[PDB]
């Protein structure tokens, strides 16, 4: 026998109440709030009923910690997810209810990640509608498109084509430049930061798009929607399993649908109905390659990633990883395979994980030839895990809106005192920035806009091209 | 040491890494080896119905053999040849006997012409390993670990855990046999006691004791000698492991099959030696040296001359040319 | 679904209809049932209708009604054969504050035990009913917003009506429509690891949380890795092609390959798993001719033989002793008799002749002539014609 | 197609001296075995092993950017956390130094 310890007290099942939820509803702090089964109790010595069990401790008051990701915290600790703070006050978790910036993606070739949040397959070759706002009942301002050509089977092929539509402009990319054929007509949102590996790409107070030079499409939206879109990406409600609403207003259950509801061509090939299964055209029958493949993702789950695996899942990223590179073939240029990582680990980096995962045998990234053009190399561009985005230029010497905290790429470091500017591809003083302050204000680096349409009578403009301190004469309408 | 020994010696009889013997009489393939947190590789095990037929490693998902008594080999479904070197894994033999090396993976295993399963073990897989032949760890009891995970004191049903079926076929537990010898017998016991006592009096193997205990093995023994009808040589099986656990611990003994009146079986031109070098110069062999710096192993081997050519030994002077 | 239809049409998913008008469908938003599923070893399906799987060894909260306490379900769950990645349901235990705080719990058969005592089937009390369906599956009924179904090998299912909509909580969600918000910790947090989501149920503390749910168990049986291929190969083959376009396979074909390499056996694990995807087409509209001799064809006894489609409403002896009852059943697939033949309770069924009558559910022979004073009865074929 | 980088404009003083027939041949053979699904040497090294062969008749030559086989030297100048870069990959530098 052994007599209990004075905290807590023995407990014998009277003979009369059949609910002697004694010894066997043992009262943890997990299962306090639960309901527990119980036909008699047993030989025990249980808590008071003011105190509960806690890890071989009877922890005395109703204190006792909130668990996350399996882990303590003590009343009053907060935690971090997503842009809401949230504390756990009493027992439960209390959270702020500021809703994020959704995002879009276009991982590898052919897959799709919505808003709200839903991976699916949709290998196409028309021109899709990704994202619009133009939508049921709606005005219609921005209207994303994407086309692929040559994409249903993933490979060295696939070159993208994107071609965005807002404020009545037409501004596209595809290899490797962005480029204007209808510039819009409100040019002062009008943004682009090439840095690094990306092209982030503002568009408005409410939209911003970011390219990695090959295939992915990241667009992000703010708050301002919540249900004003629809194609691809679905609506952005917070509903995750209503994102497959197709044009003709009704949800489908197989995308591969889908997707040929949202193309442009009415007329173009529509996809086919691939046949299920877990093993793409080169895999499939091909066993052996098919576990050396296997192994080659499973640097997803890594050492390197165990930070981020916690907070993101990588079963999503690894399917498609799986799925290109079977289809691929990689003979050259290897990224079918080094670029799905890539997005995995931004992904990681906008939750605040940054992480170092190439080496010089896996996906290299130099970054020597921009070190090149002086005889002398100074070497200032470094390749770098995540770089923030959002710096100072001559071109853009203001601070930006910054959807993305940071990225990878190859990123000039050199001491203070000189700022980057991308022409002359070293960094450079800032006086030899053609910067523009006219009449005292500070602002942009001389942008080319007409200021002051609104007031006749003031039209007092002052435009800047590079460095003059001139200002124009406004032309009268009488 | 830096290595392991697990042996399926005679009939249903296991010797596992750390000196645990038992016996088993399974029904179909049972694992015996291999990463327990993750198997980048399996050797498995099929009995017929107790007694032994092949071996076989199922590196990982991809690929298979299926090496067996008989002594012929397939890969998957197809027979192929011998010798076989693909995916890493050299089939070939060694001194009359079927030899399975997976260096690479950290393994080799053989068998002989009787048919008895042996795998020697890198030492990388220590407390690691869980299968038939136990843990590569020092316990030479808890051994038995189920595939669950439990110290289970029985040698049977724990190798019942380790059971693995196919498509082919769904397997059962088997039953312990039914002993035949508890009425019959007689003078069995008698006379016969001393083939498995000669493991202790005589002094070729009276030295091995320092290192190795023979009384399970003169345990494991006298419950077999009694099935068997008019024969001495039923000690020997039992007794010709004796000798293979003592040489692995680092002490070789020599020319004990001399007066014990049973020799492992080979084919023609050879007969068992004890500790020939494996890099036996052959007839349409190449003449370097000093590359061959492995440890020394038994088995049968031919003459003195008498160099091999295509699994038999003929005269040095009939070397024939190959084109 | 890749197939035109003329204006005016009215198409009907299972939840609600839709109307062609312009090339575009209206529909209606009006909420309907969901259902959280359990089958397999440990696949689960949500009310919000997602998949997961979590191999918990605990006394785990399946379901609950959590704004007011009308009941609450507690699944039991065990390992399930020699590998460490088979672990599947034994049994569940359900809990009804409205009638007595009763507990019943559904046992590994098609047994039930309520408050510890073993209990024939039907169960008429005043809410819940509890009969056998197919006379090989158990199913309760409370009021009319629950069922259940039977918890023998495991297989449990549920039907919560919309009278519940987002006011319960447990393993298998908010029954909100929302998918993505269903790993909520009792706590009140979304968690992205299933290995925190399930652990954070349990109701034992020493009941040892896992920390890995591990995808693969084909590794640790690298027999049957060939074999789980081809064995749930079919479930993509046109055999199926019906209702690929009423729901989606590729879990159900994930489902079944944890489970083949995994369980003892994996010949019914294997066509246990296949019905699981036929009954979620049956459930949509869709009923499938899947069976074989060798794709596990059942053994109906030489009394009965096997139906596709039938209609469980006049097969029961009891049925001509209650006739005025109703039966709005579906057209349900199991061993049936031929329609001159009635089922009897010894296993053969019987013309009506000598099916016998229960009337206050007494036994009587088929001839049973029987009255007090004042009231005049007897059993003629099965009905019990009183009078008085 | 792929292959054919070894008659490329950047060759073209190598191909007039060395036959890049051979080397061609292994190209083909090599790449088609191999799968090339991480680190995609086995094309990469049959490249470089022409482009030595042509160093050792006098023949330099830059064929290696940054979308093709890139090779970066970093590590060490990165590791040499002050970067004073010095470890710049010095194309065909002679291996016989002090
Ligand atoms: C959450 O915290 C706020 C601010 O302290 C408090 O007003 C509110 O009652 C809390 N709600 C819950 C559900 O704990
Ligand atoms: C690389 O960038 C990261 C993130 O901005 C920064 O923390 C780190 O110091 C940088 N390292 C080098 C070598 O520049
Ligand atoms: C003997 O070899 C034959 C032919 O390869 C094979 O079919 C059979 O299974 C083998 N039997 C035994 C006992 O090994
Ligand atoms: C055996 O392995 C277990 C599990 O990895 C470990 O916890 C333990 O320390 C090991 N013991 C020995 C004696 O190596
Ligand atoms: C170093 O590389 C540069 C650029 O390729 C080249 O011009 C120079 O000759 C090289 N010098 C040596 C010593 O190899
Ligand atoms: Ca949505
Ligand atoms: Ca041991
Ligand atoms: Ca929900
Ligand atoms: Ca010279």
């Amino acid at each position: 026998s052994l007599s209990c310890r004075p905290p807590m007290v023995k407990l014998v099942c009277p003979a009369d109440n059949l609910r002697a939820e004694g010894l066997e509803c043992t009262k943890t702090c997990q299962n306090y709030d639960l309901e527990c089964m119980s036909m008699g109790c047993v030989s025990g010595c249980l808590c008071p009923p003011g105190m509960v069990r806690h890890e071989n401790r009877c922890v005395a008051l109703e204190r006792c910690p909130c668990f996350h990701q399996g882990k303590e915290y003590a009343p009053g600790e907060t935690v971090k997810i997503g842009c809401n703070t949230c504390v756990c006050q009493d027992r439960k978790w209390n959270c702020t209810d500021h809703v994020c910036d959704a995002t879009c993606s276009t991982i590898g070739m052919a897959h799709y990640l919505t808003f709200d949040g839903l991976k699916y397959l949709f290998p196409g070759e028309c021109q899709y509608v990704l994202v619009q706002d133009y939508c049921g009942s709606n005005p219609g301002t921005f209207r994303i498109l994407v086309g692929n050509k040559g994409c249903s089977h993933p490979s060295v092929k696939c070159k993208k084509r994107v071609t965005i539509l807002v404020e009545g402009g037409e501004i596209e990319l595809f290899d490797g430049e962005v480029n204007v054929k209808r510039p819009m007509k409100d040019e002062t949102h009008f943004e682009v930061v090439e840095s690094g590996r990306y092209i982030i790409l503002l568009l408005g107070k409410a939209l911003s798009v970011v390219w990695d030079r090959h295939l992915s499409i990241s667009v992000v939206l703010k708050q301002t929607y919540q249900e004003k879109v629809c194609g691809l990406c679905g609506n952005f409600d917070g509903i995750q399993n209503n994102d497959l609403t197709s044009s003709n207003l009704q949800v489908e259950e197989d995308p591969v649908d889908f997707g040929n509801s949202w193309k442009v061509s009415s007329q173009c090939a529509d996809t086919r109905k691939v046949p299920l299964d877990s093993s793409p055209a080169t895999c499939h029958n091909n066993i052996m390659k098919q576990t050396m493949v296997d192994s080659s993702c499973r640097i997803l789950t890594s050492d390197v990633f165990q930070d981020c695996n916690k907070l993101v899942d990588p079963e999503p990223y690894l399917d498609v990883c799986i799925y290109d590179t079977c289809s691929c073939e990689s003979i050259g240029d290897c990224a079918c395979f080094c670029d799905t990582i890539a997005a995995y680990a931004h992904v990681c980096a906008q939750h605040g994980k940054v992480v170092t995962w190439r080496t010089a045998t896996l996906c290299p990234q130099s970054c020597e030839e921009r070190n090149l053009r002086e005889n002398g190399y100074e070497c200032e561009w470094r390749y770098n895990s995540c770089a923030p985005a959002c710096q100072v230029t001559c071109q853009h010497p203001e601070p930006l809106a910054c959807p993305v905290q940071c990225v990878e790429g190859c990123h000039a470091h050199c001491p203070p005192g000189k700022i980057l500017d991308e022409l002359l591809q070293t960094c450079v003083d800032p006086e030899d920035c053609p910067v523009c302050e006219v009449a005292g204000r500070r602002f942009a680096s001389g942008k080319k806009v007409t200021l002051n349409p609104s007031d006749p009578e003031h039209c007092q403009i002052c435009h800047c091209d590079v460095v003059n301190l001139t200002c124009e004469a406004c032309q009268e309408p009488g | 040491s830096s290595t392991a020994r697990c042996s399926l010696f005679g009939s249903d009889f296991v010797n596992t890494f750390d000196g645990s013997m038992y016996s088993f009489a399974g029904y179909c393939s049972y694992l015996l080896a291999g990463g327990c947190q993750k198997r980048s590789f399996s050797i498995i095990g099929d009995f017929q119905n107790g007694k032994r037929v092949s071996l076989s490693v199922y590196l990982g998902e991809f690929f298979d053999i299926h090496l067996f008594v008989n002594g012929t080999v397939t890969q998957g479904d197809q027979r192929v040849s011998m010798p076989y070197a693909s995916k890493g894994l050299y089939l070939e033999t060694e001194a009359g006997y079927y030899k399975l090396s997976g260096e690479a993976y950290g393994f080799v295993a053989r068998i002989d012409g009787s048919g008895n399963f042996q795998v020697l073990l890198s030492d990388r897989y220590f407390n690691k390993t869980c299968g038939l032949c136990g843990n590569f760890n020092i316990f030479a009891e808890d051994d038995f670990m189920t595939q669950e995970g439990t110290l289970t004191s029985d040698p049977y049903d724990f190798a019942n855990s380790w059971a693995l079926s196919s498509g082919e076929q769904w397997c059962e537990r088997a039953s312990p046999p039914s002993s035949s010898c508890n009425i019959s017998s007689g003078e069995m016991q008698k006379g016969l006691w001393e083939q498995c006592q000669l493991l202790k009096s005589t002094s070729v193997f009276a030295r091995c004791h320092p290192l190795v205990d023979p009384e399970p093995f003169v345990a494991l023994c006298e419950k077999t000698l009694c099935e068997c009808a008019g024969g001495l040589e039923c000690a020997c099986p039992a007794l010709l492991e004796y000798a293979r656990t003592c040489a692995q611990e680092g002490m070789v003994l020599y020319g004990w099959t001399d007066h014990s009146a049973c020799s492992p079986v080979c084919p023609a031109g050879m007969e068992y030696r004890q500790c020939v070098s494996p890099c036996a110069r052959t007839c349409q062999s190449l003449h370097i040296n000093e590359m061959c710096q492995e440890r020394c192993v038994d088995g049968c081997s031919c003459p003195e001359g008498q160099l091999l050519d295509e699994g038999l030994c003929v005269e040095s002077t009939e070397c024939p040319c190959v084109h | 679904s890749g197939k035109r239809y003329p204006p005016g049409t009215s198409l009907s998913r299972d939840c609600n209809t839709c109307i062609c008008r312009n090339s575009q469908w209206i529909c209606s938003n009006e909420e309907c049932p969901g259902e959280c599923l359990v089958t397999g070893q440990s696949h689960f399906k949500s009310f919000d209708n997602r998949y997961f799987t979590f191999s918990g060894i605990c006394q785990y909260l399946l379901a609950r009604d959590c704004q007011d306490h009308s009941f609450s379900i507690v699944i039991e769950t065990v390992q399930c054969a020699d590998d460490r990645d088979a672990v599947c349901t034994r049994s569940v235990t359900v809990r009804l504050p409205g009638l007595h705080n009763s507990l019943v719990k559904l046992k590994h058969g098609a047994g039930v035990a309520m408050d510890g005592q073993d209990v024939q089937l039907p169960l008429l009390k005043g809410d819940l009913r509890i009969q056998h369906t197919v006379t090989a599956s158990v199913r309760l009924s409370y009021g009319e917003d629950l069922q259940m179904d039977w918890d023998g090998r495991g297989r449990l299912l549920v039907k919560l009506s919309p009278v519940y909509a987002g006011k319960t909580c447990g393993l298998c969600g908010n029954y909100n429509g929302n998918q993505g918000d269903d790993f909520l910790t009792p706590s009140g947090l979304a968690e992205p690891r299933v290995e925190d989501f399930g652990n954070a149920w349990k109701l034992h503390g020493d009941c040892q949380d896992l920390q890995k749910q591990h995808s693969d168990p084909c590794a640790l049986n690298p027999r049957m890795t060939r074999f789980s291929e081809e064995a749930c190969a079919v479930l993509t083959s046109p055999t199926f092609e019906a209702c690929h376009r009423a729901v989606s396979p590729l879990p159900y074909l994930r489902n079944c390959r944890y489970d083949v390499c995994s369980c003892s056996d994996g010949r019914e694990c294997l066509c246990g798993a296949l019905a699981s995807y036929a009954a979620a087409c049956a459930g949509r509209g869709v009923r499938v001719a899947w069976r074989e001799p060798g794709r596990c064809e059942l053994n109906c006894p030489k009394g009965q033989v096997y139906l596709q489609c039938g209609t469980p409403c006049n097969l029961t002896c009891r049925s001509l002793s209650y006739p005025d009852e109703e039966c709005n059943e579906a057209c349900l697939e199991g061993c049936f008799c031929p329609p001159g033949l009635y089922m009897d309770e010894r296993g053969d069924c019987v013309p009506k002749a000598q099916c016998p009558c229960y009337y206050d559910g007494e036994i009587f022979q088929p001839e049973d002539i029987f009255s007090d004073h004042h009231t005049m009865c007897y059993c003629e074929d099965g009905f019990m014609h009183c009078t008085m």
